[PDB]
């Protein structure tokens, strides 16, 4: 950026989206930083805008090209455009590998069912050893036992035979499904819902402390979203975070067991980039979305309202989002979980 | 989707900001949940969870048990005969 | 159309699932976004386990 | 009693070839039983809109006339111009 | 001789534990040598021309300047469209 100048300093979504609107408007443009840095505020005392918003009442700004949130409040004082970017509020967790080892995952092959139910037949056989033929004689079948399944009478010999087949189906099925997942591994979870996050504790969730994400689940008035509130509002050790920043990095550290609910804008490009943990689970929560604003009155206010409509349906805006999203994106997850 | 009214119509902006006011109280959501979900036919075909199964099924192990079983109660049967000749 | 009722004066307002599309918005004055949509894929759920 | 555990003089290549037959079976047995766990393991299909487009068994069509169609018609991204491509020559008429 | 045929009711019991640990460590040496065998199945080998552009592990580029490289900037085709992409901006210069 040192060895540049002009408008070709800066790079991103919104400078390719400020391109197109001017080239089907006609206007030369200047993209300027907004001096606070916090867009969208106003005070509760003074009543002064602040940000970009303030900057287009008070005659400081133009237009304004950023992801900027559309509410009811800022609708009263300047005109905002058609939706350009969809969003909503989704789930992030770090991808589990899983990579899984353990116990638990030793009688995997076979099911927590089959193992439980071989001993039926295992103390079912050694018992009509005893009838065909008690502390030598339990000590006989299982000397019988072993040596798959003294025995004289026509009565023992089937017993040992159907024994014979009945392991052998188990040991080949126990050879066959242990075979396929050391070839695929999925593996599996965990559920991508929002209604299964809440009605477990083992695994903490929490939102920005203040912002839109906090008061979308305070008054809301749903079965499911309100257990959600309950829990964050009487939940310690503190499961909210300080900025956008610290609750990425709280998720990453750990080890799957906390969750973060925001957009799925961010959401979406965290998955692609490193170092390639997260991964949105589940559909959005809500419905909201960007736009541009423009003051109100303004001789640009309608005639590029009428140009983003042009943009999405000629497939200019997905083609933008698969650009600075999944092109460019970092993403080395879709390289090292398929080699 | 949205809300249309002609150019110029005097209560066009009073339904547009009165639109921004339902959705952030979430009377939206709420509707959008009451004709889909509440009085659907298949709300219950909204809540089971179908994922990939790590373990293999107990029910083929059955038709193993199932013959091993069947083959108990026919050894027994000839134990009887056997001990009478 | 609905559109229709609405430049030629035969209703005031037309509240319906009505796609925001530019060739609309060109005649008539579309409100904000009150459902998001987009095209999806349906499927009949397996109904394979036997 | 000489089945249930695998099978002289010539009694001998009576249960030694009986078991080298029964030693395959319960070898085919075994390694067929494998292959059909690890084909369903690998499934799929994934939700996603290029493993709809990746395979052809499952056919996929829109509305003949409507918004939906004329979307892959002008679409430039390579995703969706392949599902277009596709169901532009897809017959019988999906 | 009591080993090799699987494994007193002290020894009966060695016997019948013994087999249970032995019958899992061949199933486990059978089902994951199954895993080395169906890998290499799954060998390119050796593919197309398209296939080399869906994986990232061997990375592949052109001359710097040349009919070759051009060729990839102004192919319309999705295949070398994704091909160029990746070469673009692949770190480090391909
Ligand atoms: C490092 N090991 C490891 O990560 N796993 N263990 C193997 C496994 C392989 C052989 C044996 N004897 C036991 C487990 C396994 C077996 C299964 C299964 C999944 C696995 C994968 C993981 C749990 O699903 C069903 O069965």
């Amino acid at each position: 950026h040192e060895m540049l100048e002009g408008n070709e300093r800066y790079e991103g979504y919104c400078v390719d989206l400020a391109a197109e609107i001017a080239k089907h408007c006609g206007f030369k443009y200047k993209l300027t930083i907004v001096g606070d840095g916090k867009y969208g505020a106003r005070d509760a005392d003074t009543k002064i805008w602040n940000g970009m918003v303030g900057e287009l009442v008070y005659g400081k700004a133009d237009i304004a090209i950023a992801p900027l949130t559309i509410t009811l409040v800022r609708e009263e004082v300047i005109d905002f455009s058609k939706p350009f970017m969809s969003l909503g509020i989704s789930i992030m967790i770090k991808k589990p590998q899983k990579s899984k080892p353990g116990v638990f995952s030793f009688l995997d092959p076979l099911a927590y069912e089959i193992w439980m139910c071989i001993v039926f037949a295992y103390i079912g056989v050694s018992v009509v050893l005893f009838l065909v033929s008690i502390f030598n004689s339990l000590w006989f079948s299982l000397g019988a036992f072993m040596q798959q399944g003294s025995p004289r009478s026509l009565s023992g010999r089937i017993v040992g035979g159907v024994w014979w087949f009945f392991t052998l189906i188990i040991i080949s099925s126990y050879t066959a499904n242990l075979a396929a997942f050391l070839t695929v591994e999925r593996m599996v979870s965990p559920i991508e819902s929002a209604e299964d996050l809440s009605k477990q504790t083992e695994i903490a969730y929490g939102t920005l402390d203040s912002g839109s994400t906090k008061e979308f689940f305070r008054r809301s008035k749903i079965a499911v979203f309100d257990k959600m509130w309950t829990y964050m509002r009487s939940a310690e050790p503190s499961v909210f975070v300080r900025t956008t920043a610290e609750g990425v990095a709280r998720v990453r550290k750990s080890k799957g067991k906390y969750a973060y609910l925001l957009e799925s804008t961010m959401n979406e490009y965290i998955e692609q980039r490193k170092p390639c943990d997260t991964m949105k689970v589940g559909g959005n929560l809500d419905s909201k979305g960007y736009g541009i604003a423009t003051p109100k009155g303004s001789s640009l206010g309608t005639p590029v309202n009428l140009a983003v409509l042009k943009l999405s349906e000629q497939g200019v805006l997905d083609k933008l989002k698969n650009k600075w999203w999944y092109d460019k994106g970092e993403c080395g997850a879709k390289d090292s979980g398929s080699k | 989707y949205g809300i249309a009214t002609p150019k110029g119509s005097s209560l066009g902006t009073p339904v547009n900001l009165a639109v921004l006011k339902l959705s952030e109280q979430g009377v939206l959501d709420k509707l959008k949940n009451k004709w889909w979900y509440d009085k659907g036919e298949c709300g219950a075909k909204d809540s089971g969870s179908k994922e990939k199964t790590s373990a293999l099924s107990l029910s083929n192990v059955a038709g193993v048990f199932y013959i091993l079983v069947g083959g108990l109660g026919l050894a027994m049967l000839v134990a009887l005969i056997e001990f009478c000749y």
